[PDB]
């Protein structure tokens, strides 16, 4: 496979990100980690599938709202950040207040 | 008896004339000329020529031309020619290019490349050997990035930082006595080269002076702690007295001074322009003329290399988060307009194809990504060839001059530019045993093989449960040269000729081979391999336009890189 | 424009190996009940007692096959091999200690070859 | 008052005549006799026996008869007995196997196995304690192979490499003194003990034996090499001379000579051969003759061990892949043919059950696996057990003969045949404390702790952020005999007389404990515990029938093992 | 569960399999890592399931197809090899040019 | 997502579970660490859903029995131990004898 150092790491995210959403399909309000884990599975994931930095810049603060996760997590989550593969090589995303 | 090329080349690797693909780009390499003699080859396994009495000398003590190790049959790809030859090492440092083997038996053998009783073998048939890749851009934020760079070929680390402080966030600075010599202590642990810059800041000599005393490499002036023509002027100084490299990201405020002020302050003294098209650093908009004049040694940092159609949207958002701007700010909106400029980002691209920038880097955990300093010198070189055609200067429809202009940005320039060109920064012989081994298919992408001062420290290997290395999972693992005490063998601290005097190695207890820094302030552009070219590079200040030669510098941003979607997991 | 990653584009002919050298064919018999395979690069004449052939056209020689690869014997096989010269000091050390020294002294490799059992000195 | 023996097991481990099942195999070993006085058992915790005035004496000094570590109520499998005993360690060596406590209010309290304030516990009852094993042909490829070997009972790696480069991947080498040197101080981190081999290859005595001055604790002969009569009578004459063992991987392609000439170039001296049974490398078909004679210490590597429905195909096919031979190319297939051959491995089995066979050792990731010595060992036991009924030697319908014949192994045959048996390889008093302790239900195939030096190195453990340390997830750890400095101190690097003598230790800065080879040219297969059985061995050349006393050896292959699919996630 | 280092890093093959099969369900030609986790985690799961070395031999060529990866990666993979324990025991598995 | 140590190891636990249920999945009787791996996850997202110790001690010894394993796991397995943040924090549950 030719696993390099951030290959490795972020299969945790992908794995956390699995973990949430089961969570969530169980009917669970999200914690803090749950809820950025998902958002940041969904970053790499849109890159991947050959999508922009803008369109996940949009499309990042609509994964979960206010009604999924537990009270007080909109406001703990100033930004979520990933840097991921696209078409055109490694690109950092930053999708701001991601939980209105 | 004749052996056909394609035959020839499955099992010796390939000879003269024959053409190898760059990972998935559109380059090729042209073996330029082979050291063997057909037919004696050496190669290393049950019923081949490295065994007693054949292709192994059986007679000859270790001190007798005998090698500690040979690399067989390595396509090399470096600024000196891209060409076939056994590699031999001994006590950590290429001792000879050439043909290995028996003398005893075979025609053609450089007479110190025995291969004896003492002598390792690396089989590099089929593999392209490189020089290890020397970043001069590194912040030391995050020690986990060390794996990271290694993975991609890098070999040497310059810059600064005491891990995740604000000052080493912003700057490649370890500032003052106290900080570089907690920072060499914990070089101790680090499995790659290193060289430590200083705080390239002050209005009196002694308190940057006292820094390349304790042990710096070199000095790092930043406009986060003042790029004013003072500490522009003494940092300059202190060098030209201490034979180190000054760094220099410029005053993007233009608060002191415009570009023509901070040239005006260096006086033609030499000095290292970072990130030199502006995006990573330096006086809006116009820093990237830097790179036409003759005291300037400019590289690149690596996240605008090269110009793709996510660059801008990624950069411009990149700046205002770091920097906390409000997008409803507009003073906020102004700046970042004026530092992020596709104008200048496509420019640099072809500012590389034509040699006028000498160097890339990777600004590390600051504004750049420690693991892809060689990965976009490469897609910038598969770019350029696309857009602007093979270069004038190229022969047998080989890519063979631009492969020697790029790789001489990440090995030997940055090398001459440190003032440590005498240890590494290429494949020669009397050179520290830095080598990366490449299969073709991952070139620039994945290093197969890491070696450090003649031994491997890095490697993508299998499962360590296995009967063989091979099965999965396959990942970048550290191996025995990072293990126990041999760290201290196998890598270099670079350090001041003045700290050296002074014994501070001794009194710090460091057990790792010390390089000496020098012949660092009489050397120019004109010193830079294949990357040598001076001329008036002009930056409108209205459209921010580059202009060379009378002629607007433009490209296209690109939808896709090779080197990118077939090759990594995320 | 099908992209293999890495792939070779060789470029046209043959390479010729151990040119210029002196090429000589022997008949070979493996007299013995193992097989036995023979490296590109051994001194001929050193090789298995059980070869039989005329070991004084072995001598300062070796197999003219490409680098690393071998002749196999099958138990009782015999069939015809080419050999090259050896290049270098033409000298050879160890492996059966039938020369150890300049393969030029043909009288002596052969007397220590007939003493210890060389099959097909002659 | 009485307890009943159900009772008592639970409690104290099991004593006299009790007997324990091997994991999930078929094998039962039986508590020959019991140190112990019933009712003055050790064992610690609340209200329990070592407690001040009580089982631990209040009086004595560390010096005075007391024990830095007791191991209570351990089920000792060892070559000199299977039985019950607590196990006293201090200064990191056994000093008493008896009975520990005080001898103020405790009858049969061994007089130098005192519990004293200085004291640490290990409670080992109803554990089954070993020596760690002694892997005596470990390729030194990958790093991460320590801890896998750890994990299995490992606590000895004997072999050679320099990490991943060829001549490392095909043979149990480290060549010459610089890279010899280099692989000493990597040695300094790896948290087992290390002896390196030497190239056993050469017409010249120099430059073999500069290797053994240099710190070599051995050579290995090696047919990718050259193994040459030359070079078997060099590294045999170099080795009479420094007192060192030599390992051989003979010449497989009968090239030089058949198996009576690798023979008569050994010439009556002492020799351990390798892989014996062929597919591991050797004269094809018949090296495993090599396992009848007198002055030859045989061992097996693991992947053939035990003969299984899945072996051939496995062996054949890695073989071609890891050879680069062809299917199409007849002198391929016909070469894989005449080395992988059911006719020996299936004799194999039984020459193990029968005691021609002495060791076992890995081929750690050549052809091998880092942590399945142990493992395999006892499958072969079990898979004999099944096809050839109890040993005739056997009483009580207890396995103790098979299991005293099947340790020696790994344990202190291994030590005698590399000259170390004075240091390691078994449970007895004046041996460095390398113990192993096993729950009976993973017994060979996971360690619960690994001590080394007296000290643990590695355990199974759960969540270290938990209140107690059993919680998920349970995995093989490294412990605090790992780190720091104490890794020195836990842990020997093997090493020559002569390189001792010479003071590389002190030269190349070595801190760890520095274990002399010696003893190893005048023993033979006499020497070898439990497995001393020499014959004539006859392999038919035709059909690679073996036959011993004028009987063919033959055994079905198994489609299931125990020790296997019960216990591994993978 | 006593996990040993090799059960430790197998775990690491399966979730990227997992990860590539998601992948190729939403209809991504796939890369290269993609695809020898996937080739790699079905020969461990066979040897799971008592299947032979040369049954796993023969399925491994059959997983995936041209048309389910990116162009290039049938000729990037020569071999793919795991090892896993079979109901006789730790054996490897090559899987030789899987892709055709 | 600010991972501590223990957060980062007890994902591992979680995917091995995921690993296990598969195998039970298509038919296969559990082994050892299977079988440990799958009552551990179950503790663990007990605590997850707010579950009390008590609640977890009973359920944990019903979510494998005899015939979902092989021979000897039962007599193998005397208890699981796993901490969790419960609604009050981290607790340790252990499940004595869970497969009877
Ligand atoms: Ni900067
Ligand atoms: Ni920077
Ligand atoms: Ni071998
Ligand atoms: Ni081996
Ligand atoms: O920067
Ligand atoms: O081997």
């Amino acid at each position: 496979m030719h696993l390099n150092p951030a290959e490795k790491e972020k299969l945790q995210i992908f794995l956390a990100s699995e973990l949430a959403l089961k969570r969530k399909a169980r009917g669970l309000k999200l914690n803090y980690p749950e809820a950025v884990a998902i958002i940041t599975s969904f970053i790499m994931e849109g890159a991947r599938d050959g999508k922009t930095v803008a369109m996940l810049m949009e499309e990042g603060k609509h994964v979960l709202t206010r009604d999924d996760v537990m009270e007080g997590v909109p406001e703990m989550i100033d930004d979520i950040q990933a840097e991921a593969t696209f078409p055109d090589g490694t690109k950092l995303v930053t999708v701001h207040n991601p939980i209105s | 008896m004749k052996i056909n090329r394609q035959q020839y080349a499955e099992s010796y690797g390939p000879t003269v004339g024959d053409q190898v693909r760059l990972a998935d780009t559109d380059l090729w390499i042209e073996v330029e000329k082979d050291y063997t003699t057909y037919g004696d080859e050496a190669n290393f396994g049950g019923g081949k020529v490295l065994r007693e009495g054949m292709g192994e000398n059986g007679t000859y003590t270790r001190t007798e031309n005998v090698l500690d190790l040979l690399l067989t049959n390595a396509l090399i790809l470096d600024y000196t020619g891209i060409y076939k030859a056994d590699i031999g090492v001994k006590d950590g440092y290429i001792v000879g290019i050439g043909k290995g083997g028996n003398p005893d038996i075979m025609d053609g053998v450089t007479p110190n490349m025995i291969v004896g009783t003492a002598t390792e073998v690396i089989a590099a048939e089929g593999k392209i050997v490189t020089a290890g890749g020397i970043d001069t851009h590194v912040h030391f934020i995050n020690p986990d990035q060390v794996d990271v760079a290694l993975a991609n070929g890098i070999t040497t680390l310059f810059g600064g930082g005491t891990g995740p402080a604000e000052g080493s966030k912003a700057t490649t600075v370890t500032p003052g006595p106290w900080n570089i010599e907690k920072m060499l202590k914990s070089t101790e642990g680090l499995p790659i080269n290193v060289g430590i810059l200083g705080k390239g800041h002050g209005s009196s000599i002694a308190p940057i002076m006292e820094q390349i005393d304790a042990g710096a490499a070199g000095l790092k002036i930043h406009e986060d702690w003042g790029a004013t023509p003072a500490s522009i002027d003494r940092s300059l100084t202190v060098a030209d007295e201490a034979d180190v490299q000054v760094a220099i990201h410029s005053d993007t405020l233009n608060e002191a001074g415009f570009l023509e002020d901070t040239l005006r302050a260096i006086n033609g003294r030499v000095i290292h322009s970072f990130h030199v098209e502006g995006a990573g650093g330096g006086h809006a908009p116009d820093i990237m003329a830097m790179a036409g004049h003759p005291n300037v040694l400019p590289s690149s940092t690596n996240p605008t290399r090269p110009f793709t159609v996510n660059t801008i949207d990624e950069h411009l958002d990149m700046l205002m988060v770091c920097h906390h701007l409000k997008q409803n700010i507009p003073e906020d909106v102004a700046f970042a307009d004026s530092r992020i400029r596709p104008e200048t980002i496509a420019a640099e691209d072809i500012l590389h194809d034509l040699g006028i920038i000498s160097m890339m880097s990777t600004d590390a955990l600051a504004m750049g990504r420690a693991g892809e300093m060689v990965l976009r010198t490469w897609q910038t070189a598969d770019k350029m060839k696309k857009q602007r055609g093979p270069l004038a200067e190229e022969k047998n429809g080989s890519d063979n001059f631009r492969a020697k202009r790029y790789v001489s940005k990440y090995t030997i320039n940055p090398a001459i530019a440190q003032g440590i060109a005498h240890e590494v920064g290429s494949i020669e012989e009397g050179k520290f045993a830095d080598l990366v081994l490449w299969e073709p298919k991952f070139f620039g992408v994945k290093a197969d093989r890491v070696i450090k001062g003649g031994i491997i420290a890095y490697a993508q290997i299998g499962d360590p449960s296995a009967s063989i290395p091979t099965p999965q999972p396959v990942m970048g693992r550290r191996m025995y040269g990072t293990v126990g005490d041999l760290i201290h063998d196998t890598n270099i601290t670079f350090m001041s000729k003045s700290s050296i005097q002074q014994g501070v190695p001794a009194k710090l207890g460091l057990k790792r081979r010390i390089g000496t820094v020098k012949n660092c302030r009489n050397i120019g552009k004109k010193d830079m391999k294949w990357n040598d070219v001076t001329t008036d590079i002009d930056i409108n200040p209205e459209t921010y336009e580059v202009k060379v030669d009378g002629e607007v510098l433009t490209c296209e941003p690109v939808k896709e890189l090779p080197m990118a979607q077939r090759y990594f997991l995320f | 424009n099908y992209i293999v990653p890495g792939e070779y584009r060789v470029a046209e002919g043959e390479i010729e190996i151990n040119a210029g050298r002196e090429k000589t064919t022997i008949r070979v018999s493996n007299t013995g009940d193992r097989p036995i395979q023979v490296g590109s690069h051994i001194h001929f004449v050193e090789v298995n007692k059980e070869l039989l052939f005329d070991r004084a056209e072995g001598i300062g020689r070796r197999l003219n096959i490409p680098s690393g690869t071998a002749a196999r014997f099958e138990p009782g096989e015999e069939m015809e091999v080419e050999l090259t010269e050896l290049g270098g000091n033409r000298e050879v050390f160890g492996i059966s200690d039938l020369t150890n020294g300049s393969v030029d002294n043909k009288e002596l490799i052969l007397q220590r070859a007939k003493e210890l059992g060389y099959k097909g000195v002659e």
